């Protein structure tokens, strides 16, 4: 049955809806497995695939990325959503097709990059790609990592370890930390990532967990803020969200806790 | 190629 994701009201952006902000004109990458564009729920402006042998970004054949789609759209219905396919069925991707997307979506002058993935190892390819995807005011959100904890060292994945990178890590809808969210001194703030009710390709809903989960509602809620305040920088967007998340526990574990759309967008 | 790594969801 038809599911949204609990999450939508615990960062508060029915507050936003209501005051008319539901995301128009805002353009969304979201860099996955693709987006089933035939699910009668999702809307997709547009997209590209940089999977060599999946050329198609408007099919799914994983179910993350149309899983993303709706999480996005949950938060600001109005969005353009973009189907930037970087990943294949199996749900991996090579750091050069990433690369392609982000790319891809700047010359395409998206305005939010949400990346629901991550990697182990680090990469100077990938992180110029997203630095210079910031440097041209694209707001760059990406999952934490689902690694839980390693005493007092950090568990963030790439390229959510990266500084330019929003790192997004996982709460419950108690604003309890779940187990598997990943920790450490680049994780920025957290959002709903435990059991997130969206869309499955074949018209479907599911719910599914991770951080992946979590950095889908901050990318939503940036398209918001951008929504309400179109001249506002990627620097701005960041800083709001940043500045005025709900403090939860200790920033290693939390960052600056959950975030709180209605007061980023004032 | 020993420098492309691979991303997972």
């Amino acid at each position: 049955a038809k599911c949204v994701s609990y999450g939508v009201a615990q960062i508060k952006a029915p507050a936003l809806h209501s005051q008319g902000y539901t995301g128009s004109n805002v353009k969304v990458a979201v860099l996955d497995s693709g987006i089933d564009s035939s699910h009668p729920d999702l809307n997709v402006a547009g997209g590209a695939s940089f999977v060599p042998s999946e050329t198609n970004p408007f099919q799914d054949n994983n179910s993350h990325g149309t899983h993303v789609a709706g999480t996005v759209l949950a938060v600001a219905p109005s969005a353009s959503l973009y189907a930037v396919k970087v990943l294949g069925a199996d749900g991996s991707g090579q750091y050069s097709w990433i690369i392609n997307g982000i790319e891809w979506a700047i010359a395409n002058n998206m305005d939010v990059i949400n990346m629901s993935l991550g990697g182990p190892s680090g990469s100077a390819a990938l992180k110029a790609a997203v630095d210079k995807a910031v440097a041209s005011g694209v707001v760059v959100v990406a999952a934490a990592g689902n690694n839980g904890t390693s005493g007092s060292s950090s568990t963030v994945d790439y390229p959510a370890k990266y500084p330019s990178v929003i790192a997004v890590g996982a709460v419950d809808s108690s604003n309890q930390r779940a187990p598997w969210s990943s920790v450490g001194p680049e994780l920025d703030v957290m959002a709903p990532g435990v059991s997130i009710c969206s869309t499955l390709p074949g018209g479907k809903y599911g719910a599914r967990s991770g951080t992946c989960g979590a950095s889908n509602h901050v990318a939503g809620a940036a398209a918001l803020i951008l929504s309400k305040h179109p001249n506002w920088t990627n620097t701005q967007v960041r800083s709001s969200l940043e500045n005025t998340a709900t403090k939860l526990g200790d920033s290693f574990y939390y960052g600056k806790g959950l975030i709180n759309v209605e007061a980023a967008a004032q | 190629v020993e420098e492309d790594h691979v991303a997972h969801a």
